[PDB]
């Protein structure tokens, strides 16, 4: 069947006008393709933006408009807002089936800067009875969503046992992430100082632990 | 007002079937069409099929013989039934509502059913209470945790005090430590509330039907 192509990702600053395109591999996109646009927000939440006749659902901002520009479908956002950061999908009708495009991730720059809030948790007693020991380092309320996590055992850098999540959005549009340090019950008994160093925007904030 | 609630197990073994029910409210199936769309972790949206208001159907060509969508207007339910699933059918499945002109947009969508296609057997999580390192200062804030270790497949739901605590809660995404998932959750409450009163994390693994409560006690 037909492949519907969209730009992979676009980056704007607030107030800018952007045009996302939706192209058909079998020819020109026409009104008989009834181009729809859907918005995906963090935590896999989808909401309709534009309908088959360039109509907006009640409550969708007037800055979003759908159209046909030459041989392709388009979504114009007239004055990009911070809340418009999302993935945009178009869908084209082909007589007896719909086909979604690959999606356009829109990133909106210039949002308020915020440093991370770190919390280091010691392993549970109920965990040590299974002869396992995991240290949890929770990273909360940071913007931009880019962070490096470094672990230390008595000041000595750790090799294995560490696994870190890629940053995802919180309910307040800032980012969160977590980092683990899986160790053995005996290795936990030997060493005394444990440090979770979280580096964000060249700055480092750390939380230490001692049994 | 309008909602599409999804119920489907999740774990399917290769060559077997998938069945998902979409229960709608706030509108009637006699007026709206319901579409089925999926999203694979490494891809975007893939349209599968639809059941229109009149009971008429349409599907993506490659799915004609493996996918069926039918409904019961009186029960406000739409059923998705797909056979012969393979590894690349692993995705989040959604039902989406779409009306006739001027309501011809995919406005309201269901939250999605996470489907994992693997030979692997289910593994329930080991839930561990995470109490702070040092003791709290007189009149301050404390952050308690809950480690949900080694479960397969996704998802898992974490609540605190049966859903009564939400404002100071953060539930972190999972890591994949060699075919097993691990995530954490934390809650921040004042020191006058804990350890004076009971704070409990409630973890549920729907794909194993285990419901475990672990009370947070001082270290
Ligand atoms: O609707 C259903 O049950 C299923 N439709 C199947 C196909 N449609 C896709 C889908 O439904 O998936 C695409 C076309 N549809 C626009 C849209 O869906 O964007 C409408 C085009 C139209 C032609 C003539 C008149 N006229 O007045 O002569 C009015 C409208 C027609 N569909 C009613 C409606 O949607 O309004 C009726 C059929
Ligand atoms: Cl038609
Ligand atoms: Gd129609």
């Amino acid at each position: 069947q037909a492949v519907v192509t969209q730009e992979s990702a676009l980056t704007t600053s607030p107030g800018e006008t952007v045009t996302l395109t939706c192209r058909s591999s079998t020819g020109a996109v026409t009104t008989s393709n009834y181009a729809n646009w859907v918005q995906e927000k963090p935590d896999h939440l989808f909401t309709g933006l534009i309908g088959g006749n360039n109509n907006r659902p009640p409550g969708v901002p007037a800055r979003f408009s759908g159209s046909l520009i030459g041989d392709k479908a388009a979504l114009t956002i007239a004055g990009t807002q911070t809340e418009d950061e999302a993935i945009y999908f178009c869908a084209l009708w082909y007589s007896n089936h719909w086909v979604f495009g690959g999606g356009t991730r829109l990133t909106v720059l210039g949002q308020p800067k915020s440093s991370p809030s770190v919390t280091l948790f010691p392993p549970s007693s109920e965990e040590l009875e299974t002869n396992k020991a995991t240290l949890v380092c929770t990273i909360t309320d940071f913007y931009p969503g880019v962070v490096t996590v470094d672990w230390k055992v008595d000041g000595t850098p750790v090799t294995q046992g560490m696994e870190t999540t890629q940053p995802s959005k919180q309910s307040n549009n800032k980012y969160m992430a977590s980092s683990y340090l899986t160790l053995t019950a005996r290795a936990w008994e030997r060493h005394s100082s444990y440090s979770c160093q979280v580096t964000h925007e060249g700055h480092t904030v750390e939380k230490s632990l001692s049994p | 007002q309008v909602k599409l609630q999804e119920s489907g197990p999740g774990l399917v073994q290769p060559s077997q079937s998938l069945s998902i029910t979409c229960t709608v409210s706030g509108f009637s199936l006699t007026d709206y069409g319901v579409h089925w769309v999926r999203q694979s972790p490494g891809k975007g949206l893939e349209w599968l099929g639809v059941i229109w208001s009149g009971g008429g159907t349409a599907y993506t060509a490659a799915f004609i013989s493996r996918l069926n969508i039918y409904k019961d207007n009186s029960k406000n339910q739409v059923f998705f039934e797909m056979n012969s699933l393979q590894a690349n059918d692993t995705a989040m499945y959604y039902c989406a509502r779409r009306g006739s002109y001027p309501y011809n947009y995919f406005d309201v969508w269901g939250q999605g059913t996470t489907v994992t296609v693997s030979s692997a057997k289910t593994t329930p999580p080991s839930v561990y209470p995470l109490a702070p390192g040092s003791a709290a200062q007189t009149n301050s804030m404390v952050t308690l945790g809950c480690l949900v270790k080694g479960y397969f497949p996704e998802p898992v739901t974490v609540t605190w005090n049966s859903g009564s605590l939400s404002s100071g809660v953060h539930t972190f995404p999972a890591v994949l430590q060699s075919d097993l998932y691990t995530l954490s959750s934390s809650v921040t409450v004042p020191s006058s509330t804990w350890p004076s009163e009971t704070v409990t994390c409630n973890v549920a693994h729907p794909a194993s039907s285990t419901k475990v409560d672990k009370k947070i006690v001082p270290r």
